[PDB]
């Protein structure tokens, strides 16, 4: 994730072991139950893409839904690219780039590309926007998973 | 397991009927204006005859404490 | 939370996870006992609004009492509204909007709307105007379910 | 409790979680045995009174000691303000106005006000006199008790 | 249940009672003065013939560890 | 339980009674003056027989590993 140090600055630090097996734990334990979207948004703090990938990549079990969850992350993704165009002509010097669907998704984009974007100014939340597809997959996850 | 599928015993005490309806309700996702209509009607429209019976008396206006301790001996 | 920095100001730090699975284990094991009250008090000091609802919206089972609660914080938010009216006039550039319930609630406020005024000076203490909203209808609870 | 920083100030921190859960714990498996006074004073190290009606209201079971012990701690307090009766004329405003039997029961006083008069200098030991009635009560307890 | 419900048995111990009778008394949430009046007189009243016998003979003025070791042989 | 009430069973280890002693002796509070007289003296007078004849034969001045090595056997 990316934390704000001591000295006053925004700095990338791991995530903890425990918080992993915290993540894993949830996810054994509850399983599709409602409970585990409010705990993902508690455990998904300050999060990177790439450290949401790596959460999502972990799981064990459940490959249906895991599969139905990507396809919602990529059409979300899909979408993301149509609603947001590409900008006119070629990128500044003195700027850095627009993300695109895959660079909110974590794949095209590298961490520190990740860190630029979110600590710049003015800051742009591509955490926020993976995590509301996360929790649309997860309504739909729910909704269906229900009995 | 849909939300109209939701049903009181006739053994079953209504407390436990009104938890499995909030938790139904809880996976339900819909405007809160139905979800409103949905908590007046429906639960009552399931609840077993005895319980029924006793919630009538209580009218219009009646809020969950109230109705649980209503139907308690049942 | 917003807990005081070693600098000597009042910054926000993230809740634990094994606070968190504190507050679930006491829920699980000791459900409506009044043990509950003064636990979960010592658990909330120092937290926000959001942190409150995160505590009460990660609550599973016991769902009659968790919809009665809800029901207790709105009564106690309407409430908040009736006693406090909004203000004359417009809200001046020099200063930050009053609360309404639901910023108490936490609901139609931001975490650092709710840093905001925790942390101004005056500061306004939206924790535990919620904190007696929740205790109050832990009361309603306590006294429902006893038998 | 109230702790010294780094810095080399006494300042107010948080008790821990797993702290609170050793305390109910050694109540848990050792309910009245002596055991529980030394571990009672080594866990009550730096304790304010407010964190020791803290941890006396969040026990469960026993609660015909928990009545003996608080009905102990009220005789106790007010005999504190016998023995020490209130001073001559008003409050300096230089000053900080003395405790009685209440305030020693964290009951009249706030943390602010606690953390005046440890912090202080002279300080004062409200948490020692709570104490000594602790233990003072936790023996009529245990003779009681014994079979 | 309440507190007009917590009686003795007839082969209960009192100190099993006098629990039952604070742990409810932790729910109830009354002033200070009429937890007083129920301390002094709901107890008693409510404990069974041969404590209630005993207790009678301890007189006002007594204190919980002398009733607790009054009632103890009961 | 009170101290008095602590004695040595007939095929009762006099370990697992002075275990029970000292732990009876932990819960009294009395001038260290008195638990010293209650050491000598209670200790060896509810000592069953067979093992009090065997403390007789140490005589006085012994020590807690001495008695708990002469009592060993019995």
């Amino acid at each position: 994730p990316i934390v704000q140090n001591l000295q006053g600055q925004m700095v990338h630090q791991a995530i903890s072991p425990r918080t992993l097996n915290a993540w894993v734990k949830v996810v054994e334990e509850k399983a599709f139950s409602p409970e585990v979207i409010p705990m993902f948004s508690a455990l998904s703090e300050g999060a990177t893409p790439q450290d949401l990938n790596t959460m999502l990549n972990t799981v064990g079990g459940h490959q249906a839904a895991m599969q139905m969850l990507k396809e919602t992350i990529n059409e979300e993704a899909a979408e993301w690219d149509r609603l947001h165009p590409v900008h006119a002509g070629p990128i500044a010097p003195g700027q850095m780039r627009e993300p695109r669907g895959s660079d909110i998704a974590g794949t095209t984009s590298t961490l520190q590309e990740q860190i630029g974007w979110m600590t710049h100014n003015p800051p742009i939340p591509v955490g926020e926007i993976y995590k509301r597809w996360i929790i649309l997959g997860l309504n739909k996850i729910v909704r269906m998973y229900s009995p | 397991t849909s939300i109209l599928d939701i049903r009181q015993g006739p053994k079953e005490p209504f407390r436990d009927y009104v938890d499995r309806f909030y938790k139904t309700l809880r996976a339900e996702q819909a405007s809160q204006e139905v979800k409103n209509w949905m908590t007046e009607t429906l639960l009552v429209q399931n609840a077993n005859p005895d319980c029924k019976t006793i919630l009538k008396a209580l009218g219009p206006g009646a809020t969950l404490e109230e109705m649980m301790t209503a139907c308690q001996g049942v």
